[PDB]
C-alpha cells in the first residue's frame, strides 16, 4: 500500500527563496500545528583568530539577555508567556538560533529573530556577568573526558590552523573579549548573505518570505572590501596528542584520519562504512550477537565501556575516525580491532555486510528527519553546506549507488596507509604508540 | 539502532545556567535497547 | 534384533561396570562443554560423580559389584536435548557467517 | 595536474603490498645481475692484464 | 580550561611540503609516502641480495 | 511545499480487549510499539525487579527466534528493538524502513509472546542489572524520584523502575514467566503503529495477538501514604524533592495541576534564561543568591498522582531554597494568582502538549498511553480546549490540596541544612 | 562495617536512631559507604583536638592504685580547647523500611522515652522487664515474659 520508495518521493520539496539583502529563506512545510523556525550563520570559531576566539560563543551567551526593543528579560518573558521555546548552539563552523513554537505565533517568532539578530544589546554589565558564567562553564567542560579528547583531536589534526581552536575559546580570551572585540566579530560575520533563516512545520513558504521581507530586509548584506571573512584550507597533520592522567578512572581515546569535507560525494560510502563498524555501549543489549565484530568482540571480552565511530565534516577537510572509553589495560585490544576493522573494510568489505551498513544509514537518515526542529535544522545547515536541501530520494540514491567494492575503494582512499591525528586523555599508559597506531593503518 | 544515543553509558554543574533544566518535573521513564545506548527520563 | 546386539555391545563396552552411563563417555569438544553448562544442578551434580566413581574405580582397576551396573535398559541420555540444541545455535551462527 | 616520482611509485608499486612485494622480487633479479657485472668490472678494471681471465689467451687453444 | 592547550609549533622538524597551515598536505601524502617506502623498497633488495 | 494525507488516526477494539491504533503518516520508517500494563507496580515484594530484568531480556531466545537471529536479524535491516517502562507500563517498541515491518512484527510477536527465558540465558543476564541500574543512578534525579515513590506509597506505584540491589542474581525464569502470563494479556494491551497501514497491523493483532485473560492479574490500588527518605551521601548539590497527593490522570482535577505546575514552572523555555515567568524559580531567586535549579513536578498515575516540586541547591542553601519554594506555593492556595500568568501557563502546557507528540516517539508514546489508561484517543484539539476550561479557582484549589495534604518527601547529598516534613 | 552488618540486628538499631532523630543520636556508629577512603588526617585530628578533652574524660581503673591513676591524669590528662558540648539530639519520629527479602523480617518500634539519670528512665527499666527484656532459662518458654 506503499513502499519506502514512494514514501521519499511523498516528502514536500524544501521551499527557497532569497532576499534583496542575501538572506536565504528556506521551508518545509507539514501538517504540524507546531513549527521550529530559525536563523543559521556562517559564523563560527573557524572564522575567530587567537584573539578574538571564543567572541562567537560569548555572543551566543548575551543574545537572549536583551535586544534595544526588548531590554533584560523583556525577550525572555515574551517567548514564555506564548509558551516557545528559544535555543542556541555553536560549532567550529555554524552557529544558529532557533524557536520552537506553536505555527500560529510563527509571526512573533520571526519577529523576535531578527530582533535577537539584529539588535542585540550586549550591555557592559551583562558581558561582565556572562564572563564568570563561561569561565565556570570553562571549568565544567574540563570534568567531561569526552569534550575534552574531541577538543585535543582537533588540536593536534588541525594545529596551526582555525580549525584547531576550541568553540568557547582560551580561558585568557574570555577574560579579556570586550564589547568592542563581540561588536566586531559580529558587524563582520552577522551579514544576510551569511545567514539561512529556515522553518519546518504547519506554516508556508510564502508566509514566511513575507515576515522574513517585513523583519530581515534591513539586515546589512555587505562588510568593506577586506571585511567579507573568507575560510582558508586547514592542513591535517598525522600527529599525537596524549594527555596521562592516572587519576581518572576510564581513558578516553579518539582518533581519525583526514575526511573529505562536507560537499564531498564520498560522504555517503564513508558513513555506510561507519555504520557497519558501529557504535557501542555496556548497556546495548545486542551483546556477543551484535553483527559489528568490533561491537561484538568488545561485548563479550569487556574491551571497553563504549565505542562510537564518527564522520566530523567540515568546509573542506574533516575528522573521520572512532572515540571509545575503555579501561587503563584495554587500550592496546580497542585499538588492535578497531584498526583490524578499518583494514578488514579496506580490503574485504563483503556485500552482505555493507548492505546491512546502508540499510543503518537509512534508518538513520529517516528516523532523525523526525519533528519541526530536526528538519529545521537540517535546511539551516544543508543550505550553507550544500547550498540546497538534499532529498531523501537523492540520498537514497547516493546510498543506493554505494555496494561492497564502493566501500572498498572509498575506504582504503581515506583509511588505508594514511596518517591519523590521535588524541588520548587519562589512564593512558598502554595507549599504543604512534609508530605502532600507524603501521596498523596498512 | 543506526543511531547513536545522546550519551553513551560508562561506569558536573558549576553554574545556575548549567543546572538549569535538571530539576526533574515528571516522572521517571526506564528504556533498553538492542542497539541504542539505554536512559533514563525525569 | 539389532536391540540384541545392541544390549550385547552395551556390556561389551562396558562403562555400565563402572557405573557410567552412556553421555557421561562422550569425547567433551566445545559443543559438548557448554551443553554441560547448560545441564541443571542436579544433572550436573550427578554426572560429577558417577565420573569421581568411575575414575577412583579405573584408578584401583575395579569393577562395581554387577548389581550397581547401569542397565542397557535404564540408560537415557540426560545430554541429548541440551548439546542438540547448541549444536542448532552453532549451525545457526554459521549460516549467517556464510551470508 | 602532474604527480611527482615518488608519488608515481607509491601509487602504483608500494601502495599495494603485493605489488610492493613483487617490485622488490623484480627488483632484486634485476639488481643481483647489474650490481655483479658493475662490481666485476670495477674488480677486474682495477686488476686489468693480471687475472687468469685476463692472460688466459696466451696459453688456451687447447 | 583544556582549551588552553595548544600544540607547540613544529615548524622546525616539518618537511617543507606541510609547513604551509593554509594548504592540504594531502597533495604530498603520496610523495612523502613514496620516498620512505622506496627506502624501504631498496633496504628490503639490497638484504635480499 | 503541500505536505503528505494528512490521514486520520486509524482504531479498532478487537473482541478479546486488544487496542490496534495506526495512523499513515507515508513517512519511509514505520514504527510500531506493543504497550502493556506491565509497569513495576505490578510487582509485590515477592517479585520485585522482575519487570527490570524482563525489560533488559527482550534479545533472550524465544520459540520462534534464537537470541542471536533477533539482534542480527534487526540489525540486518537496519532496525531497532528497545523497551521502555515507567512504573505503569512497558512498551515494546521497533522502527524499521517500511519495506520490514513484517520482519520487525515478528521479532516483536517472538519476544512479547513467545519468550523461552531459558535458565542459562537469564542467569547470564542478571549480571546486567546492575550495570543498567549503576549507569541510571548516577543520576541524581533517578535516586530522588526513585526514593520520593517509595515515600509517598506504601504499595504498587512505592516499587522501584530498578531491581533492588538484593534481588540482582535472584530473578528466576518461573518469576518472569509468571510475570509475562499474568500481565502480557490482550486487555492489558494495544498495537500502535505509525507509518503502517492499519489493515495490516489489525490482520497481524488478529492473527499473532491473542492470550485470553484479558484483564489480566492487574494491581491492588496504590495506597498513598506520605513520608521521607534522607539519603546523605556528602554531593555538593543537593536534590530534593517534596510532593503531595494530587489526581488521577484522566481525572479533571489532573488538568488544574498541569495548569498549577506550569503557573510555578516546569522547565527552562530559554537557553540560559532568568525562567521570568516562572513562579518558583523568581519567588526562591528572590531569596537565594547562591547557584539553584527549582522545578514543578508532576507525576499523574491511574489511580493516584504526585504534586509538587524538585529543588537542587547547594548543600548549605537546601533549606532556603525549599522553604522559598514552598512559601511559594502557599501564596498561591492563598488566592495570589494572577490571571495573565494562568493564561502563560496555559499556553506553556498546550504548546508543550503539542511539541511533544510531534515526533514519532513522542506521538507513539502519547497514544499508546491513551489506548492504555482510557481505551480510547482524544484528538490534540480537545486536549487544548479541556486545559482552556481549566478555571483559576480551579489551580489555586490544586494548590490549596498541596499545602494541606500529607507530604512525601526525598532528598540526597550533604543533608545537614535540609528540612524535614515537619520543619516547613 | 560488612562483619558487623552481618547481624540484622545492627542494620535495624542503626536505622531506628537514623529514623528516630533529626541529628546528633541519629548517626551510626559506623562509616557511611560514600565516606570509605574519604576520611582525611585533618578530619581526625580535629576529632581528637575537638573531644579528647579532660573535661570529657573518665580515667578509670580495676587493680591499679587510685594515686597512680590521679598522677597520670594529671601529669597527662589536662587537656583543654575542646568543643565539652554538642547538639542537643532532637527527636523526630519516623520509619526506615529495608526491604531483602530475608524469610525473617526484623524490626523495631519505639517512642522517645527519658534520658539516663531521670527518675523516668527507671520506670521505663521496670516497664522493659515486666514486657520482657531477654531470656531467664535456657530454651524456656519466658512465661513471665
Ligand atoms: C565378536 C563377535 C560378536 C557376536 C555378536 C554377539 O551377539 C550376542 O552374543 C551373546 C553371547 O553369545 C548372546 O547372549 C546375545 O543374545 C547375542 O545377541
Ligand atoms: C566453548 C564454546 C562456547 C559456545 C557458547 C555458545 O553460547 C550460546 O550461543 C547462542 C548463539 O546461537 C545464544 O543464543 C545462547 O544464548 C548462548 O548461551
Amino acid at each position: 500500500t506503499a513502499t519506502y520508495a514512494q514514501a521519499l518521493q511523498s516528502v514536500p520539496e524544501t521551499q527557497v527563496s532569497q532576499l534583496d539583502n542575501g538572506l536565504r529563506v528556506a521551508s518545509e512545510q507539514s501538517s504540524q500545528p507546531t513549527c521550529t523556525v530559525g536563523v543559521w550563520i556562517d559564523a563560527g570559531s573557524r572564522y575567530e583568530s587567537e584573539k578574538n576566539n571564543g567572541a562567537g560563543y560569548f555572543v551566543e551567551h548575551l543574545a537572549f539577555k536583551g535586544t534595544k526593543n526588548r531590554p533584560g528579560n523583556a525577550l525572555e518573558k515574551e517567548v514564555e508567556s506564548m509558551g516557545a521555546h528559544l535555543n542556541a548552539y555553536s560549532t567550529r563552523e555554524h552557529t544558529a538560533y532557533y524557536i520552537k513554537a506553536l505555527s500560529k505565533d510563527l509571526p512573533k517568532a520571526v519577529e523576535l529573530l531578527a530582533d535577537i539578530v539584529q539588535n542585540c544589546s550586549l550591555e557592559d554589565s551583562q558581558i561582565e556577568k556572562e564572563r564568570d558564567v563561561i569561565l565556570q562553564e570553562l571549568q565544567e567542560n574540563d570534568t567531561s573526558m569526552r569534550d575534552v579528547v574531541f577538543n585535543y583531536l582537533h588540536a593536534t589534526a588541525f594545529q596551526g590552523t582555525p580549525l584547531a581552536q576550541s568553540v568557547e575559546g582560551p580561558s585568557e580570551n574570555v577574560r579579556k573579549l570586550s564589547r568592542a572585540d563581540l561588536t566586531e566579530y559580529l558587524s563582520r560575520h552577522y551579514k544576510a548573505p551569511r545567514m539561512v533563516l529556515a522553518a519546518a512545520g504547519g506554516l508556508e513558504h510564502r508566509q514566511l518570505l513575507d515576515l522574513a521581507q517585513k523583519h530581515f530586509s534591513g539586515l546589512s548584506g555587505t562588510y568593506d572590501e577586506d571585511a567579507v571573512p573568507t575560510l582558508s584550507p586547514c592542513r591535517f597533520t598525522g600527529s599525537q596528542i596524549c594527555h596521562r592522567e592516572d587519576g581518572l578512572p576510564l581513558a578516553h581515546v579518539a582518533i581519525a584520519v583526514e575526511g573529505p569535507g562536507w560537499a564531498h560525494p564520498d560522504n555517503v560510502a564513508l558513513q555506510v562504512a561507519n555504520a557497519i563498524i558501529g557504535h557501542y555501549d555496556c548497556t546495548y543489549g545486542g551483546g556477543a550477537h551484535l553483527s559489528s565484530p568490533l561491537a561484538s568482540i568488545a561485548a563479550t571480552n569487556k574491551l571497553c565501556q563504549s565505542f562510537q565511530t564518527f564522520n566530523i565534516c567540515y568546509a573542506d577537510t574533516g575528522l573521520l575516525g572512532a572515540h571509545f572509553v575503555c579501561d587503563h589495560m584495554s587500550i592496546d585490544d580497542m585499538m588492535f580491532v578497531l584498526q583490524g576493522q578499518w583494514m578488514r573494510l579496506c580490503t574485504s568489505a563483503t556485500e552482505s555486510e555493507v548492505l546491512r551498513g546502508k540499510n543503518l544509514l537509512r534508518n538513520a537518515l529517516v528516523s532523525h528527519l523526525d519533528g519541526t526542529t530536526p528538519v529545521c535544522e537540517d535546511i539551516g545547515r544543508s543550505l550553507l553546506t550544500y547550498g540546497r536541501r538534499i532529498p531523501l530520494a537523492e540520498w537514497e540514491s547516493r546510498i543506493a549507488e554505494v555496494d561492497a567494492r564502493v566501500v572498498r575503494e572509498v575506504c582504503s582512499k581515506y583509511f588505508y596507509d594514511q596518517c591519523p591525528a590521535v588524541a588520548g586523555f587519562g589512564p593512558i599508559e598502554q595507549l599504543p604508540d604512534y609508530n605502532r597506531i600507524r603501521s596498523g593503518m596498512f | 539502532a543506526a543511531v547513536p544515543a545522546t550519551s553513551e553509558s560508562p561506569v558536573s554543574v558549576l553554574c545556575r545556567e548549567s543546572l538549569r533544566g535538571q530539576a526533574a518535573g515528571r516522572p521517571l521513564v526506564a528504556s533498553v535497547s538492542l542497539n541504542v545506548p539505554a536512559s533514563v527520563r525525569y | 534384533w539389532l536391540e540384541g546386539i545392541r544390549k550385547w555391545y552395551y556390556n561389551a563396552a562396558g562403562f555400565n561396570k563402572l557405573g557410567l552411563m552412556r553421555d557421561d563417555t562422550i569425547h567433551e569438544n566445545d559443543d559438548v562443554k557448554e551443553a554441560i553448562r547448560r545441564l541443571p544442578e542436579n544433572l550436573y551434580d550427578d554426572r560429577v560423580f558417577r565420573i569421581k566413581r568411575a575414575l577412583d574405580l579405573s584408578m584401583r582397576q575395579q569393577i562395581l559389584p554387577k548389581e550397581q551396573w547401569t542397565k542397557y535398559e535404564e540408560d537415557k541420555s540426560y545430554l541429548e536435548p541440551y548439546l542438540k540444541e547448541v549444536i542448532r545455535e552453532r549451525k545457526e551462527r554459521e549460516e549467517w557467517a556464510k551470508k | 595536474v602532474a604527480p611527482t616520482l615518488t608519488a608515481r611509485l607509491y601509487s602504483l608499486l608500494f601502495r599495494r603490498t603485493s605489488t610492493f612485494a613483487l617490485t622488490i622480487v623484480v627488483g632484486a633479479l634485476f639488481f643481483e645481475r647489474a650490481f655483479d657485472q658493475g662490481a666485476d668490472a670495477i674488480y677486474e678494471h682495477i686488476n686489468e692484464g693480471k687475472l687468469w681471465k685476463h692472460i688466459k689467451h696466451k696459453y688456451e687453444n687447447k | 580550561s583544556h582549551t588552553d592547550i595548544k600544540v607547540p609549533d613544529f615548524s622546525d622538524y616539518r618537511r617543507p611540503e606541510v609547513l604551509d597551515s593554509t594548504k592540504s598536505s594531502k597533495e604530498s601524502s603520496e610523495a612523502r609516502k613514496g620516498f620512505s617506502y622506496l627506502v624501504t623498497a631498496t633496504t628490503t633488495v639490497g638484504v635480499a641480495y | 511545499e503541500v505536505p503528505p494525507h494528512p490521514q486520520d488516526l486509524e482504531f479498532t477494539r478487537l473482541p478479546n480487549g486488544l487496542v490496534i491504533a495506526s495512523l499513515e503518516n507515508y513517512a519511509p520508517a514505520s514504527r510500531i510499539g506493543l504497550f502493556i500494563k506491565a509497569g513495576s507496580r505490578y510487582e509485590n515484594s515477592n517479585n520485585l525487579g522482575t519487570s527490570h530484568l524482563l525489560r533488559l531480556a527482550s534479545s533472550l531466545t524465544t520459540k520462534g527466534a534464537s537470541s542471536f537471529k533477533i539482534t542480527r536479524g534487526i540489525e540486518a535491516v537496519g532496525g531497532k528493538l528497545s523497551v521502555t517502562s515507567t512504573r505503569e507500563n512497558m512498551a515494546y517498541t521497533v522502527e524499521c524502513l517500511r519495506d520490514d515491518v513484517d520482519i520487525l512484527m515478528e521479532f516483536l510477536l517472538n519476544v512479547t509472546t513467545a519468550p523461552e527465558f531459558r535458565r542459562w540465558e537469564v542467569a547470564a543476564l542478571q549480571p546486567q542489572l546492575r550495570i543498567d541500574k549503576a549507569v541510571a543512578l548516577q543520576n541524581p534525579q533517578a535516586h530522588v524520584i526513585e526514593n520520593l515513590h517509595a515515600a509517598a506509597y506504601r504499595n504498587a506505584l512505592a516499587n522501584s523502575l530498578y531491581c533492588p540491589d538484593y534481588r540482582i542474581g535472584k530473578v528466576t525464569p518461573v518469576e518472569l514467566h509468571d510475570y509475562v502470563q499474568n500481565h502480557f494479556t490482550s486487555a492489558r494491551m494495544a498495537l500502535i503503529g505509525l507509518g503502517v497501514s492499519h489493515p495490516v497491523l489489525k490482520q497481524v493483532a488478529e492473527q499473532f495477538l491473542n492470550i485470553r485473560g484479558g484483564l489480566g492479574l492487574s494491581g491492588a490500588k496504590a495506597k498513598y501514604h506520605g513520608g521521607e527518605i534522607r539519603e546523605q551521601n556528602g554531593d555538593s548539590l543537593v536534590h530534593a524533592a517534596l510532593v503531595a497527593e494530587s489526581a488521577a490522570i484522566g481525572s479533571a482535577e489532573a488538568n488544574a495541576f498541569s495548569v498549577l505546575q506550569h503557573v510555578l514552572g516546569a522547565g527552562p523555555h530559554v537557553k540560559r534564561g532568568s525562567n521570568a515567568t516562572s513562579s518558583l524559580y523568581q519567588a526562591v531567586a528572590k531569596g537565594v543568591h547562591q547557584p539553584f535549579d527549582v522545578s514543578a513536578f508532576n507525576a499523574s498515575y491511574s489511580d493516584s498522582g504526585l504534586f509538587g516540586f524538585y529543588t537542587i541547591s547547594q548543600a548549605a542553601s537546601a533549606g532556603d531554597v525549599i522553604k522559598a519554594a514552598y512559601n511559594q506555593v502557599k501564596t498561591i492556595a492563598q488566592g495570589n494568582l494572577s490571571n495573565p500568568d494562568v493564561q502563560a501557563a496555559k499556553n506553556k502546557l498546550k504548546a508543550g502538549y503539542l511539541m511533544s507528540v510531534e515526533s514519532s516517539e513522542g506521538f507513539l508514546d502519547e497514544v499508546g498511553s491513551q489506548a492504555l489508561a482510557a481505551g480510547s484517543y482524544t484528538p490534540p484539539s480537545t486536549v487544548l480546549q479541556q486545559i482552556d476550561a481549566v478555571a483559576d479557582a480551579d489551580v489555586i484549589n490544586a494548590a490549596k490540596k498541596f499545602v494541606s495534604g500529607r507530604k512525601s518527601m526525598a532528598a540526597s547529598g550533604n543533608l545537614g541544612h535540609t528540612p524535614f516534613i515537619d520543619e516547613l
